[PDB]
């Protein structure tokens, strides 16, 4: 909801709201993030495809 | 001589309200996930198991976890201190709520069962809210729970049947806890001991038939002499159980479900991450001690 | 056929390979000293951390 | 010659000296704290000799003594340096001063009997009177040898090291981590004493680094009136066996217990007794025999102090 | 420095060099804490023998005495052990044989060989002697083997005594094996010496029935208000059929004041049962390494 100066700033820093995990069966949610290299880009728009 | 400095860094500085907040408790045992020094916020606290709690799940936590206590709070990070068996250390009282420890007392270290503000601090310049353990005295950290143990028990029952359970007689003897000549009154509203309420009742219908079951087959003329002795205490009803109404393959599967629930509610009893304090001040709330695991 | 109709959502990975642009004298770097402090000390091993 | 070579692999394995910065002249403590700077500056750099540096450093620990402050009335000046020492802390609101219950002390408010410990009555009939002054403090040693909250009470801490023992209030030092040693520069080994008579020892048996000291306080009912008991164990036979060879002692007083009390049985009246460890004893140490003004007294050497809480055996 | 060089005074072989070769870097417990040692003390089998009856328990009750060494060196003429301080970080790794996964953070604890004494026992003619190695287990199967083997000495008694009591088959499957995730084990308990493992349960029948006399009632009435109402998932071995002492203890009305009394003397004797369920030392492993097998503990006896 903030101003979109403050968003862009925050878009590659912040991991967004619980994302998937990766490699593994049946796509758990993630947690501790170490090293974990996720974009999102349909968190921020609301949207699918 | 050797290094014990757990410095915790923060990918965001602290809010103004939050970093007041943490100033207070600067003296506070708190478990840790890894004993090395470059760790983030997520491995402090008891958040990574409580943040719905459990007793039992928490209570076995605190023995295998490796504790440390707090010594300086910058706005960017943290920085703590870990502590080692038989380590001498200086811990602050800033439990709430309050419970004024004694010097020459054996402290040990319980999960928290009171609300959530006396027991986390909720940040959210970062996402997640550390939780700190209760540090109360060895004496009165028990009968803290197994008074609220028995509050717990008849709470159940005036839910099912109103009728049986008098609840101005129950508030004025589980609420006040008498130690050390003061009165402690507790605050309650209970799901941290709905493990221990069926665990601790669903062995009290396997004693009176393990006692006869385990006395019955062990009759001999090499009986040891003190059983002799406890053989009356058990009461008239417990010595009138047919045991040939239960089938043999039941009757194994009602001793090994009983001696798991002997010891893994013998145990979390007798766990041992306790500290002992030699000075102490009432009025500077600074406590002298030494770390004594198990 | 029971009378709803219904959506249904996924998630889908992707291993990208990506191209990072940097522009001349984007930032400042200061680099300190290092230091040997030991930490754990055994009967087997003596460590250190830098 | 070559005595000379073993005059460097001593010179070369020693520790390194304590540093001595003098705090009375002026031009002594600058080259004493510049000594110290120079010296740790270079035990901290990423070379191969300040690496070297760090090493021969000999991390030997110091115990952690406890500050007692003693009313004289109980506590005797004739008391041999190592009595063992429990703490009692029934109320708060006082914190004046502490009272300290040395076993020959604890022996006169149990009110046990002295044929069950024959030499240790006269000693405390001689350092005790009546045992009033023991006993004007607690008003219920009637109703915490019947509750069965007495062990709840006391923590052990450690033997004796410095009393300097004055008219009224008697100031008492001990030692509770650790092996005892005088506070003061002269160190010697104040190992932990005890009459024989308290102790009961209980041994192709292996042995370790360790044989355990044992505190049982054992409450029993003499004349139909509550009175306990205390004995001392000394077995490094590990805490299964121990609690096993406890109730091998205790058979006769288990029975005579429960037929003054076949009749009223009250639920209170169940807890017997209680075990702590109060340190450990090295194999190759014997204890020497050793007595004093007649008592016979054991003397331990290199007892190093822990603390265990009690719990309760039957 | 800490070590133990432990003679073999007559010689040693070439295929018991090989077998003390394969079981290097392993825990075993030997008698004396001296520098110089000799074959008689290392051995767990020198009270666990093949021509007498073994006494797991005895043996086990002998393992909190020993001290314990962590071999290095298997040579002809000796062997060089390194000792394990009372308070002491060290390594130990991985070697025993029904593997048993650990991580950081687990709870070791030294048990006797209760799966198979034949893989432990491995014998040096050479000198007249048989050293006999434990298995260093975590403590959910430390304690779940001793929950089981006083269960089969318990039912043992009652077949021995009468067959006609216990049907044999259903004895066999249920007394002997060990549940464990995933796996059940058989364990080795064949042809034992019983008589110390009924003192242990003949100190049991102490605790018990003290235990029984003291029920709290208001958990005795959440039972009868638990087994025939409500399907809770960890009380469906009491079905529907509630034991019936159970409901013969309910013809008192509750009190308060007078179950404080009880739970709290009931809550230390429930502290006293960990006199009775002891392991032997217990090693906290702070690190782990699994593609080593290399665990990094502290060693805490009693």
């Amino acid at each position: 909801n903030r101003g979109l100066y403050t968003l862009v700033n925050e878009y590659s820093a912040r991991l967004a709201g619980a994302p998937a995990t990766s490699t593994t069966d049946l796509q758990y949610v993630v947690v501790n993030g170490t090293d974990v290299f996720l974009d999102q880009p349909c968190h921020m728009l609301q949207e699918a495809y | 001589a050797l290094d014990k400095s757990i410095v915790v860094n923060l990918t965001s500085r602290l809010f103004a309200d939050e970093l007041a907040a943490l100033q207070s408790k600067i003296g506070s045992v708190l478990p840790l996930g890894d004993c090395h020094r470059l760790q983030n916020i997520q491995a402090l606290g008891l958040g990574c198991v409580c943040s719905s709690p459990d007793y039992i799940q928490i209570m076995q936590y605190l023995s295998k976890c490796t504790l440390a206590v707090l010594e300086e709070v910058r706005p960017d990070s943290l920085r703590l201190t870990r502590m080692d068996p038989s380590d001498n250390l200086q811990i602050k009282n800033v439990y709430a709520p309050f419970f004024q420890w004694d010097s020459n007392t054996q402290l040990a270290v319980l999960p928290p069962l009171f609300s959530r503000k006396d027991s986390t601090i909720v940040l959210e310049s970062n996402g997640f809210d550390i939780v700190f353990p209760m540090v109360v005295p060895q004496q009165l950290g028990h009968a803290i729970l197994q008074q609220l143990l028995v509050y717990h028990i008849y709470s159940k029952i005036s839910a099912g049947a109103p009728g049986d359970v008098n609840m101005a007689e129950l508030d004025l003897y589980t609420t006040n806890v008498s130690f050390m000549g003061r009165t402690y009154r507790l605050d309650v509203d209970l799901r941290v001991l709905d493990d221990l309420s069926m665990y601790l009742c669903i062995l009290s219908a396997l004693v009176p038939r393990g006692c006869l079951r385990l006395l019955t087959a062990l009759v001999r003329h090499d009986r040891h002499p003190l059983t002799e002795v406890f053989e009356g205490v058990v009461p008239d009803e417990v010595t009138r159980i047919d045991l040939d109404q239960l089938s043999v393959p039941d009757d194994i599967t009602r001793m090994r479900v009983m001696f798991s629930y002997l010891q893994s509610l013998s145990s979390i009893f007798n766990l041992g991450p306790r500290l002992h304090v030699y000075a102490y001040s009432a009025e500077t709330l600074a406590a002298s001690c030494w770390y004594s695991p198990r | 056929h029971p009378g709803f109709a219904m959506t249904v959502v996924r998630t889908d990975e992707v291993l990208a390979e990506h191209i990072l642009y940097c522009s001349r004298a984007s930032t400042s770097m200061f680099v300190g000293l290092p230091s040997v402090v030991r930490r754990e000390v055994r009967s087997d091993a003596v460590t250190f951390e830098i | 010659e070559n005595a000379a070579r073993l005059g460097r692999q001593v010179l070369g394995l020693l520790p390194p000296p304590t540093h001595r910065v003098s705090l009375t002249r002026g031009p002594e403590f600058a080259r004493g704290v510049r000594d110290l700077l120079s010296k740790y500056a270079a035990s901290t750099r990423p070379t191969v000799g300040s690496l070297h540096e760090a090493l021969r450093q000999a991390p030997f620990r110091q115990p952690t003594y406890g500050d007692f402050l003693v009313y004289s009335q109980t506590f005797s000046p004739q008391e041999p340096l190592g009595t063992f020492l429990f703490s009692f802390k029934q109320e708060d609101n006082g914190s004046s001063m502490d009272m300290l219950l040395t076993p020959t002390s604890l022996f006169m408010l149990s009110g046990m009997e002295a044929a069950k410990a024959p030499q240790t009555h006269k000693v405390a009939g001689v350092w005790y009177g009546s045992g009033s002054g023991l006993a004007d403090f607690i008003p219920n040693l009637s109703e915490l040898m019947d509750t069965g909250e007495f062990h709840t009470l006391l923590t052990p801490v450690g033997p004796m090291v410095q009393s300097v023992h004055s008219t009224f209030v008697t100031k008492v030092t001990s030692a509770m981590k650790g092996v005892g040693l005088a506070r003061d520069e002269p160190r010697a080994h104040v190992g932990l004493t005890l009459p024989c008579d308290m102790l009961v020892d209980l041994d192709r048996e292996p042995a370790g680094l360790n044989v355990t000291i044992y505190a049982s306080l054992v409450y029993l009912r003499v004349n139909q009136r509550p009175s306990m008991a205390l004995t001392f164990f000394q077995s490094g036979k590990g805490f299964a066996e121990v609690v096993a060879m406890i109730k091998d002692h205790f058979t006769d007083v288990i029975r005579t217990k429960y037929i003054q009390l076949r009749h009223e049985l009250y639920i209170n009246r169940l807890v017997f007794g209680a075990v702590c460890t109060l340190g450990t004893v090295p194999f190759d140490s014997h204890p020497v025999h050793q007595s004093l003004n007649s008592l016979p007294v054991l003397v331990f050497a290199n007892f190093e102090a822990a603390c265990g809480p009690w719990t309760v055996f039957l």
